[PDB]
């Protein structure tokens, strides 16, 4: 226990303590419990109790490796499941890319943690529990809990808020020395002399020890490298623990989630690393064992990760004296990376940007998507926004800002001429092309027959209809306008009906998960001036009642 | 004095929304404000056993200020605020000529809040990298941007209002939130005198309004009407341009004909051909344009749904709004010019244009609408506070649907 002030805790109204059967167990499991309740009930963190306590929970036995120890399990569901709110424990955990480097680091793990905390007296009477008789003749040891009981709802966030406390004085004393809190551990960091920084050390062990809570010594403290939550922290660098990409030839489900796992993992110090393909394998993955083959893309993009893998790579810790810089660079296929440095052959991190749930996407939108990502991270990491150093000219950005229907934030960035560049590949006329054949487009299926056509007739008596067969009455929409970007000049007018296939193109992408709209692309990249005009459908207006036709 | 018992309505929980993460200069001007505003009572510390939470922020001049996000507290508080302790609107503020804003705030931080409740109103400072829990808090006093402050104050407010009522009966004057509307048919330099006239009874009896060195004239607040385009020559293309909108404006005036502009372009001609209009053609033209200069029949505000502002990017800094609460019957619309300037962030404009939307909303019906803002979700939640300079939150969602119809709202 401790002097700590207990926290006060209330169960969640109208609702009452856990009353929970206690089934019997083996003479050499009551045994062993009673071991433990006699030593427990020694050092204060339980106490037996009377018949008037109404309440209960069940008590099991187990151990780890036969050995001597038989620790008890209380399963405190019931109470869990009862017990009021708290204020949410520690949900995401620092980044190495974000701490500052000290000259010396020490970790400290506090033992029986929990049950080093006075846990609230009136809410006691709920944790009780009872050790059975031998065939349930002989009356059962009633029991109670004084301390946070391991696996209670509030265990973790009494004891964070208690350390906290408990380290208010020592860090009054001591400004310059940083302490890191993290579940039952402590990261303590110092710029300090490392005999001058041992014998700090001592001095918070002393202060710990006094408030009840024991920690390890010189004899016991670990050293670095320290590994820590699949990160490895060196004295002047951090990188990820080494990963493994198993070597299998049937690859189940769960083995191909674990493998995009780890490959996002080491994303964020190992640069280039790509998971497309593998997680388009994923897409309906449906039932976990099931097998599931590899595409020759798939199989590729996972020999590029293994040899970037084979060699190491480290990180860099932070400098709050040093600009924040982050750079992007096309990957292909809808891919993105970046790295976040402030020197040039080290980054503090890495990382990549996938557009997975846009079908159609626009290289300079994806650019701009990136860019929040980075942005967010780096906030969240470092308090603050980087410069960034993008592959796009300014009247190429500009442009698009432009024109595009929804507002964009182009923060503060220079031009890094390393290609694969981004670029507008195309631009739609605003006003129609005079001197140009005007194609009046149109297109329909059956639903159920799943047949379609295609066609357009032109203001020079010009008049194509293809047949279409397994399509859609947005697929052949789409059909129509590429008919007529075929048969066509280098300047054509085309007119459509299909607010559908007008949208599609009017957003100007450069890549969609479509064919067709590839094709498309390629045309209008090969043109030189298209006006795409609307207008309203069964109007019978003007040229498209004749396309109707079709 | 003893504190007015507040109850969150039956079979609520408290709020439990998550902080967003923070600039550092933002993190510190909060762990400064709320470090004076813990040494004068009117906020404290909290242990773990207070589970809720209410986000935070830093607004700006040149001083940093903190705005609490109570828009979920405020839902799971509507019938404290609405129902028991509402607060009426005037439907004549809207008639003034001209509306003053007035930011009164500082009148809730004497009052005490009740002790039972003060646990709901929990937020938290955060930490960079997720170092620090968090630096806790909750109040003790009436928080600002809560809507059951000014509800409970409202009896002093009115109290304090009462003699300068009796002076001035043709000036309206109505509370929301944090801020009072003044509104008088005067001219501009009485209307002007008149608002310092207010300023100073109200400091007489210790309301300071941080108004020392809003005008608004909502006359012209209407729904706009739709212009069709006038051209001295027309083309295919503009008369298919012009056919395609007054279809589109067929869905909510209902008695336009295109069938005659139909006509006008027939066989698969040309888009730069010209085509001169009939007579019967300028006929439709002229009954549909005046068709249109009407205002909409039976469009009226119905109370019990909620209005929804949507919002169009136009370019070269222009942004069309309407008001509505079902589809097609706008109750209002506007366009909203940003004042030209250096400074033109599509955010800027866009959250200086919400701001705009949303004060005309108090003013005509006494509520906040919900948006549908055309900008991505995460670009918005990290650059909205830097231009905000109000101190209620309205709700909004974002569309990612492009409109096509830009042209139309023009
Ligand atoms: N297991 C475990 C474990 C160990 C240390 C942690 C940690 O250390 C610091 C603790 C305090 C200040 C700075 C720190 O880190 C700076 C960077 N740094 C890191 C290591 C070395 S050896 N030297 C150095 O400069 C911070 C956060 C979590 C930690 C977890
Ligand atoms: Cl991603
Ligand atoms: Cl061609
Ligand atoms: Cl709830």
């Amino acid at each position: 226990i401790s002097p700590i002030e207990t926290v006060p805790v209330k169960l969640k109204p109208g609702m009452d303590g856990p009353k929970v059967k206690q089934w019997p167990l083996t003479e050499e499991k009551i045994k062993a419990l009673v071991e433990i309740c006699t030593e427990m009930e020694k050092e204060g963190k339980i106490s037996k109790i009377g018949p008037e306590n109404p309440y209960n929970t069940p008590v099991f036995a187990i151990k780890k490796k036969d050995s001597t120890k038989w620790r008890k399990l209380v399963d405190f569901r019931e109470l869990n499941k009862r017990t009021q709110d708290f204020w949410e424990v520690q949900l995401g955990i620092p980044h190495p890319a974000g701490l500052k480097k000290k000259k010396s680091v020490t970790v400290l793990d506090v033992g029986d943690a929990y049950f080093s905390v006075p846990l609230d007296e009136d809410f006691r009477k709920y944790t009780a529990f009872t050790i059975p008789s031998i065939n349930n003749e002989t009356p059962g040891i009633r029991y109670q809990y004084n301390v946070l009981p391991q696996g209670w709802k509030g265990s973790p966030a009494i004891f964070q808020s208690s350390m906290t406390k408990i380290l208010e004085p020592f860090a009054a004393q001591n400004p310059d020395i940083v302490i890191y809190q993290y579940m039952d551990d402590l990261y303590v960091g110092s710029d300090l002399e490392i005999g001058q920084h041992r014998t700090k050390i001592e001095e918070l062990r002393q202060h710990l020890l006094r408030w009840g809570l024991t920690t390890p010594d010189k004899k016991h403290q670990k050293e670095p490298p320290f590994l820590w939550m699949g990160y490895e922290l060196h004295p002047d660098k951090w990188t990820v623990q080494p990963i493994v990409l198993p070597e299998k030839d049937s690859w189940t489900v769960n083995d191909i989630q674990k493998l995009v796992g780890k490959l996002n993992w080491a994303s964020q110090i190992y640069p280039g690393i790509k998971v497309r393909q593998l997680s388009k394998l994923l897409r309906g993955t449906k039932a976990l064992t099931e097998v599931i083959p590899l595409t020759e893309e798939a199989e590729l993009e996972l020999a590029e990760n293994r040899e970037i893998l084979k060699e190491p790579v480290h990180g860099v810790y932070y400098d709050p004296s040093k600009d924040l810089i982050a750079e992007i660079q096309k990957q292909g296929q809808g891919q993105w990376t970046y790295q976040i440095y402030q020197e040039p052959f080290k980054n503090l991190k890495t990382g990549k940007y996938a557009r997975m749930r846009g079908a159609h996407t626009n290289d300079v939108k994806q650019l701009t998507e990136a860019v929040q990502k980075i942005t967010t991270e780096s906030i969240v990491i470092w308090g603050k926004t980087p410069k960034f150093k993008l592959p796009i000219q300014k009247e190429t950005w500009e442009t698009w800002w432009t024109e595009y229907w929804q507002a964009t934030w182009i923060p503060e960035w220079e031009f890094v001429n390393t290609p694969p560049l981004v670029k507008l590949w195309y631009q739609l006329e605003k006003e129609p092309i005079v001197g140009a054949e005007t194609f009046y487009v149109d297109g329909a299926a059956n639903r159920e027959t799943k047949l379609g056509k295609a066609g357009y007739v032109t203001n020079k008596g010009r008049q194509k209809v293809v047949p279409l067969t397994n399509t859609t009455n947005q697929k052949t929409e789409l059909q129509a306008i590429y008919l007529a970007l075929q048969d066509s000049g280098l300047e054509v007018n085309i007119v459509t009906d299909s607010q559908y296939a007008l949208g599609i193109i009017q957003a100007q992408p450069d890549k969609s998960e479509s064919e067709l709209v590839n094709q498309i692309i390629e045309q209008l990249i090969k043109k030189e001036k298209v006006y795409l005009a609307w207008v309203p459908a069964h109007k019978g207006i003007g040229g498209n009642e004749q396309v109707d036709k079709l | 004095i003893e504190t007015v018992p507040v109850k969150l309505k039956p079979g609520m929980d408290g709020p439990k929304v998550k902080q967003w993460p923070l600039t550092e200069e933002k993190i510190k001007a909060l762990v400064e404000i709320c470090t004076e505003m813990e040494k004068e009572g009117k906020i404290s510390k909290i242990g773990p056993e207070n589970p809720y939470n209410t986000p935070v922020f830093a607004i700006k001049s040149t001083k940093w200020r903190k705005l609490v996000d109570f828009r979920e507290l405020n839902k799971r508080t509507q019938d404290f605020w609405e129902v028991q302790l509402g607060i009426p609107h005037p439907a004549g503020l809207k008639k003034k000529k001209s509306v003053t804003v007035l930011d009164v705030g500082d009148a809730y931080f004497s009052v005490p809040l009740d002790e039972d409740f003060r646990k709901y109103t929990a937020f938290t400072i955060p930490s960079i990298n997720n170092e620090t829990p968090g630096i806790r808090y909750q109040y003790n006093v009436l928080p600002q941007g809560w809507k059951g402050s000014p509800a409970i104050f409202q009896s002093s407010m009115t109290k304090i209002l009462e003699p300068f009522k009796k002076q001035n009966p043709d000036i309206v004057i109505y509370q929301y939130m944090d801020d009072l509307y003044v509104g008088s048919d005067l001219e501009i330099g009485q209307h002007r005198t008149k608002i310092e006239e207010l300023r100073q009874h109200l400091l007489r009896w210790g309301l300071t309004t941080p108004d020392k060195k809003y005008e608004l004239h909502p006359d012209k607040w209407t729904v706009q009407p739709i212009v069709l385009p006038e051209k001295d020559s027309w083309t295919v293309n503009d008369i298919q341009k012009l056919v395609g909108k007054l279809n589109w404006a067929s869905q909510i005036y209902p008695g336009i004909k295109v069938r005659q502009l139909s006509k006008l372009l027939r066989g698969t001609k040309a888009l730069t051909e010209v085509i001169p209009l009939t007579e019967e053609a300028e006929l439709e033209l002229a009954e549909n344009r005046e068709i249109l200069k009407e205002p909409v029949h039976g469009v009226y505000y119905d109370p019990s749904k909620d209005l929804i502002a949507e919002i169009q990017k136009q370019g070269q800094g222009q942004w069309t709004y309407q008001i509505y609460q079902e589809p097609f019957k706008n109750l209002k619309t506007g366009k909203y010019a940003r004042m030209r300037g250096a400074h033109t962030n599509d955010v800027k404009q866009l959250t200086e244009a919400v701001q705009k939307i949303t004060t005309e909303s108090i003013v005509i019906w006494g509520k906040t609408p919900k948006f549908k803002l055309p900008i991505q979700k995460e670009t918005w939640e990290t650059w909205w506070t830097e231009y905000w300079q109000a101190t209620w939150i309205p709700e909004w969602e974002f569309v990612n649907t492009p409109p096509l119809v830009k042209l139309w709202y023009q």
